[PDB]
């Protein structure tokens, strides 16, 4: 088959400056009568993927003029004039041969806007939750930017793994700040044998990580 | 044709050609029944010698046809609640279309200097376009069912004739006859000519 | 199921003459003791007919069906069985099948998957096609059947009619006159662009007897036919063969007396046409109306009358970036051919899907 | 493409039927292809089919897996396409997009290879799952508000929704009257195949002792509506 | 011209040396209910002379 490598898959981009993405095809695509057999696809997360450039270096499907792709030989790139809030979406590369088509690896496209101070929230389990036999504690981040973060759980200064799950929303239309909620669940027997519970957040915009620690015994 | 005159509510002979009221005594040969649906006022385009859009690249009629067309309006069977885009017609072609044949070919038509490898690019378009048919459309967008009937006469024996078989042969009498649609008057005698079966 | 043959011997085709062969009845009308001239497909006299012989020889060529063909065969013991007619000889198209069985004749046409070497082999082996998927028309006909028998066949495709002509007479090509009476007029109505003959082999490998066949062509020519009291063709005259037969056919007489006769004219035909460029193809520009910084509004649209100039749809983005240029009326291909006068151009800007509203009705 | 049908809890030993429902669109004379997505980073083309108008043959273009356990069948009468799976070896999650091939002509295409231009009509509405997990009523867990944030006068409270299946659940504050601080995190997948949701709202601490905050949780597949009040 | 009216109701001869005048009136020839007071012949054994 054909393997596709996206070298700039993870990079923060700021508005007002051009960004470049490249893909590599294993097989040569020089057999062409003036029509480059390659196109790019944009997948908006949540509703539907869209088409920016079709086969060849032209424009179709009502794409804005800020998108422009070019290449001839062992070189392919996409040029953007300025990224905006409507450009949030992963990119993909495709060639027009090898009918068992295979997509490349997905990107993330985390646009680097202004840094927003995270709000660390903690939610101790309720009495009825402990009566149910399963105790769940949630560490919440409100209006944090950039979306990349490192969230971990420490119980009596011991790292916890394999039982913590995090969920992140989409970019808001009001403040354009992401939010992350990490939920950690434990059994009643494991919860009653420990007292100190805390969650730590590592942030790019923070010089040092912050940790909120709470004990058992209070409401 | 007597039952067919009342089977469907079609237009009563809006065409030039064979006698309408005398159609019982027509022993025609080798008809070609072609049925298709058109849009709006394209009925007038289907005429012998007419130059238009359908008559130029889709279906052309020669100067001599010895027949005409039959058309009627159907806004119910050919129209659905949603969009009915099941009909396509060709408007782009390299050159003119010769009559009495169909040239089906889904090929890219080029308008610029550079060619295309079967890709609708900058100057390369496609000839086929859809028909917009809706029950709420006006007169100029209603689907019209048009069927063409050709009534050419050949020297071959007629395999179809009107139901006017009666009487009997009368010999040695100068009487009139309409044998095989040919009117004449003369005696009916015998001769010594040897006739081949064909 | 078919078997490939590798015992074929390479031999280029031979050519012999066609003195008085290839004449039939162009119509079934009965005319007696009269001379009539008809315009129809006719094999020219003294044409160049191809010689094929089979013995060990396995000559089964595939020749395209450009027009009607004439088949002659000095056939003994009935080795030949039929012919194959079609365009590409596969399941993608409908191909005519002519196979003579043990006792009858069947006419079939379907999408037969013909092999490279269709042939037959008592006779209980038939390897011509694998299978057929969909077809409608099937016909059953009566059996048509030192060398002692001569068979002549003519195959024509005019107005979708398979006018096959048959004639058998008892006996290189012999010189003589033989009428080709029509037998079956089958309304096939299909496309034919190729043909190939069929052969039957005898098993002793395989052994083939001494046999030969001819293949001809049909050409549009005017033939003068002279009839007798019995109603049969006696002789034919081709006007385009030699000036003597031209004088015979134009005078409507088979005997030409001594003298000078004016029958036709000598002329040459043109091969091309000449139209040069008168230049001055650019008179008025549309750049000031189609390429401007300011455009009028929908409520107050500017009215511009353009006349006494040209309308060039070649420099004002003729190729176009495939916008909503599709419209009803006059196509751009015939727009220059359309000799319209007093073109009106009004420009305005709209929002969204209001392009549909700018339409007649 | 405006709506799609199919997708449910089907055992791997059963049969899967997927289809696209269309409207006024050039569907009959266009080649059709299927595209599915993986939960990870990346996609892969799964199926394609041509039309009978351009050629008599269907131009079957398949990979090894879809020769193994997939088949296709057109209709040529309506604007739909039927996709049938006889067996399911390993297929956990798929989106089964309904993208359109931007190619009205075919040239130099054999049974082995054929170029494709682009796609611009991807469709959403088909979601297949083989987790074999049933549904049950949700549980609403109230969370006590706290004033540990940067603003001491503002307290964040929320109703924790756990043990709900499947994912679609609607959480509202004061029956939609409260619109400030409303935030609902998406579902997450555990080892048991269930879902968890966390929704919180920020309210001032001055009105905490006077204004009553009641959350409404509605679960349409389970037909359960639970109203929970948050108190310190 | 050949029609249902032209063959069974009212036929015009080969020569006329003139033409006819026609106009539309949907007010005086239509009522609130069904104006079914006008009828035309549709069945006939033979043709009708002009
Ligand atoms: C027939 O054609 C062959 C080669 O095409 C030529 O050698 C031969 O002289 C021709 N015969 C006649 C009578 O034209
Ligand atoms: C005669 O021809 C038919 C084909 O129509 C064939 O089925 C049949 O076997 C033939 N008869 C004999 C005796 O082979
Ligand atoms: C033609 O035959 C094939 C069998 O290979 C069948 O699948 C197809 O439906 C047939 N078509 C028609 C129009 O009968
Ligand atoms: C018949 O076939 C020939 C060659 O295959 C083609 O050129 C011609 O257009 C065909 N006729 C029709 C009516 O399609
Ligand atoms: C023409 O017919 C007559 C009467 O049957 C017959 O005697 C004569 O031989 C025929 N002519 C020929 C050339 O056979
Ligand atoms: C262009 O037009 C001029 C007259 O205006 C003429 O003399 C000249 O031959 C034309 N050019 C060509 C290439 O015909
Ligand atoms: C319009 O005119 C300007 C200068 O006159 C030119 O630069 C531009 O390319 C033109 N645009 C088009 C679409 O012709």
């Amino acid at each position: 088959d054909i393997v596709l490598t996206q070298s700039p898959l993870s990079l923060p981009v700021t508005p007002g400056e051009p960004a470049s993405i490249s893909c590599r095809s294993s097989q040569s695509l020089l057999r062409s009568n003036g029509y480059n057999y390659l196109d790019w696809y944009l997948q908006k997360p949540g509703q539907s993927p869209h088409l920016l450039i079709y086969l060849g270096s032209n424009r179709a499907s009502g794409v804005p003029d800020r998108f422009s792709g070019s290449g001839s030989g062992t070189d392919f790139t996409l040029k953007i004039s300025r990224v905006e809030a409507e450009d949030v979406g992963v990119y993909y590369c495709m060639q027009a041969l090898q009918t068992p088509y295979t997509f490349g690896q997905g990107t993330n496209l985390e646009i680097k806007r202004t840094v927003a101070a995270p709000s660390v929230f903690i939610f101790p389990p309720s009495d009825e939750q402990l009566k149910s036999g399963t105790a769940s504690v949630v560490c919440l981040l409100n209006n944090f930017y950039p979306r990349e973060a490192k969230v971990q759980w420490k119980v009596d200064n011991a790292l916890q793994s394999g039982n913590s799950q995090e969920s992140v929303t989409e970019q808001d239309s009001k403040d354009s700040t992401y939010s992350l909620s990490s939920t950690l669940t434990l059994s009643k027997a494991d919860y009653e044998k420990h007292k100190v519970y805390a969650c730590e957040v590592t942030h790019q915009g923070l010089s040092s990580p912050v940790t909120k620690s709470f004990n058992r015994g209070e409401c | 044709y007597s039952v067919l005159y009342n089977l469907a509510p079609f237009f009563t002979f809006k065409c030039y050609g064979v006698s309408p009221t005398k159609l019982n005594d027509l022993c025609f040969t080798n008809v070609y029944a072609d049925s298709f649906v058109i849009r709006g006022d394209e009925v007038r385009q289907i005429a012998p010698g007419q130059t238009g859009n359908i008559a130029d690249y889709n279906y052309k009629l020669p100067d001599d046809f010895t027949g005409c067309v039959i058309a009627w309006n159907s806004n119910k069977l050919d129209s659905k609640v949603s969009g009915n885009y099941n009909y396509l017609y060709r408007l782009f072609r390299k050159s003119n279309l010769k009559p009495f044949e169909r040239d089906i070919s889904t090929e890219i038509y080029q308008a610029g200097n550079k060619p295309c490898n079967g890709v609708a690019g900058f100057n390369c378009y496609f000839p086929l376009r859809s028909y917009s048919f809706r029950p709420t459309y006006g007169v100029g967008h209603q689907p019209y069912r048009v069927v063409v009937l050709s009534f050419e006469l050949l020297h071959a024996p007629a395999t179809v004739c009107g139901p006017k078989k009666s009487t009997n042969l009368v010999k040695n009498k100068c009487v009139n006859f309409n044998f095989n649609g040919l009117k004449g008057t003369g005696v009916l005698t015998e001769s010594n000519k040897k006739f081949l079966p064909f | 199921q078919c078997v490939n043959l590798t015992t074929r011997t390479q031999l280029p085709p031979a050519y012999t003459n066609s003195f008085t062969r290839g004449v039939y009845y162009p119509d079934k009308v009965f005319r007696s003791s009269v001379l009539h001239s008809t315009q129809d497909l006719f094999l020219p006299f003294f044409s160049n007919v191809t010689w094929f012989h089979v013995i060990k020889r396995f000559d089964n060529p595939v020749l395209p069906f450009n027009d009607g063909v004439y088949f002659a065969s000095i056939e003994k013991s009935n080795i030949i069985r039929g012919w194959i007619f079609g365009t590409t000889l596969d399941s993608k198209t409908q191909s005519l099948l002519i196979v003579n069985n043990a006792t009858n004749v069947v006419i079939k046409v379907c999408e037969f998957q013909f092999c490279n070497d269709p042939f037959l082999d008592m006779e209980s082996e038939f390897r011509v096609y694998s299978s057929a998927n969909n077809c409608t028309f099937e016909y059953v006909s009566q059996p048509f059947l030192n060398f002692k028998n001569l068979r002549e066949f003519v195959f024509k495709n005019i107005d979708g009619y398979f006018k096959i002509y048959s004639k058998h007479t008892p006996i290189d090509l012999p010189q003589g006159f033989s009428a080709l009476e029509p037998l079956v007029d089958l309304p096939i109505g299909i496309n034919i662009t190729r043909f190939q003959t069929l052969l039957a082999l005898h098993r002793s490998g395989w052994t083939a007897g001494a046999a030969a066949y001819y293949v001809g062509y049909l050409q549009p020519r005017t033939f003068l036919l002279k009839y007798n009291e019995n109603g049969t063709i006696t002789d034919a005259v081709d006007c385009a063969l030699d000036p003597l037969s031209e004088t015979k056919c134009t005078l409507k007489s088979f005997t030409v007396e001594k003298g000078i006769y004016q029958t036709s004219n000598f002329r040459v035909q043109p091969t091309e046409s000449i139209v040069r460029f008168p230049n001055i193809t650019n008179l008025c520009p549309f750049d000031e109306v189609f390429n401007a910084t300011r455009f009028a509004s929908v409520y107050a649209w500017n009215r511009k009358r353009i006349s006494n100039c040209v309308a060039d749809y070649s420099v004002l983005y003729n190729l176009a970036p495939f916008f909503t240029f599709k419209c009803y009326g006059v196509s751009p291909t015939k727009l220059n051919d359309l000799c319209f006068t007093n073109v009106y151009a009004d420009s305005f800007v709209i929002r969204g899907d209001e392009v549909r509203q700018i339409a007649p009705g | 493409q405006l709506v799609e049908s199919g997708g449910g809890l089907v055992k791997p030993g059963g049969s899967l039927r997927l289809s696209c429902a269309a409207s006024g669109f050039s569907f009959i004379t266009y080649n059709m292809n299927w595209v599915r997505q993986a939960p990870g980073k990346g996609l892969e083309w799964v199926s394609s089919i041509s039309s009978n108008i351009l050629s008599s043959t269907s131009y079957i273009y398949y990979a090894d897996s879809v020769k193994g356990r997939f088949t296709i069948s057109r209709d040529d009468a309506a604007n739909s396409l039927f996709l049938q799976m006889n067996s399911l070896r390993v297929e956990d999650t798929a989106q089964y997009y309904c993208a359109r091939t931007r190619s009205r002509s075919v040239r130099n295409c054999t049974s082995a290879t054929c170029p494709v231009d682009a796609f611009d009509l991807w469709g959403q509405g088909t979601m297949v799952i083989v987790s074999s997990a049933s549904t049950k009523g949700p549980s609403v867990f109230p969370l006590a508000p706290s004033s540990k944030s940067t603003s001491g006068g503002t307290a964040a409270l929320g109703c924790l929704v756990k043990d709900y299946f499947p994912e679609p659940v609607t959480v509202s504050w004061n029956s939609g009257a409260l619109t400030s601080g409303v935030h609902t995190f998406p579902a997450v997948l555990q080892s048991s195949g269930l879902y968890s949701l966390s929704s919180v709202v920020t309210v001032p601490s001055s009105s905490l002792g006077t204004q009553t905050y009641i959350c409404n949780v509605n679960h349409k597949p389970s037909n359960t509506k639970v109203d929970k009040k948050v108190e310190p």
